[PDB]
């Protein structure tokens, strides 16, 4: 899944002084990453996820159907709960509690 | 002079192969590439004259052994 970006960057250590081989690993990185950039950017600006292949971070839940009239009241458990972060997908520059 | 003159333009056949760091039916490399043995057959002045040519060959091939060796192995930037 998310995983090709920590790939992509542990195999462009070997080739940080290359730099044909460092032009066409940034390129490829700036490309295959477009979409998670889509993804972050729609979270920020309007609050919306849109993919349904639970690739990003923020992991929004649906509430069972037996449970939806006991979440409907005691929304605060559906807004602090249902909403969580998939440690696994996390980039380095991520990988801070108050970000 | 062809009578009296005895040595094996068929050198220059195989030439091109051996000087690319290959194998070659009448050049062969041996100890991880680091000599390269003239055959019988090349009398005197040609294996002298063939001994300067093969500098070329054999440190070429060291430099793609290195090359191909540490292609992206190393970690740091300078090398």
């Amino acid at each position: 899944g998310g995983l090709l970006l920590q790939v992509i960057q542990e195999r462009m250590v070997y080739y940080k002084g290359d730099p044909t081989s460092l032009d066409f690993l940034t390129q490829l990185f700036d490309i295959v990453s477009s979409d998670y950039i889509g993804m972050l950017n729609q979270w920020l600006l309007e609050g919306v996820i849109n993919d349904p292949f639970d690739e990003f971070m923020i992991r929004e839940k649906r509430v069972p159907d037996s449970f939806m009239e006991i979440f409907q009241s005691k929304s605060e458990y559906y807004w602090n709960e249902l909403f969580l972060i998939k440690i696994d997908g996390l980039l380095n520059q991520f990988q801070n509690s108050t970000i | 002079i062809e009578p009296y003159y005895d040595t094996l333009q068929t050198i220059l056949t195989y030439l091109p192969y051996t000087m690319l760091g290959s194998d070659s039916k009448i050049f062969t490399f041996s100890n991880n590439y680091t000599r390269l043995e003239i055959p019988k057959d090349i009398n005197n002045s040609f294996s002298s004259l063939l001994r300067e040519v093969f500098e070329f060959a054999i440190l070429y091939k060291q430099l793609a052994i290195v090359v191909d060796r540490y292609k992206g192995t190393l970690v740091s930037a300078i090398k």
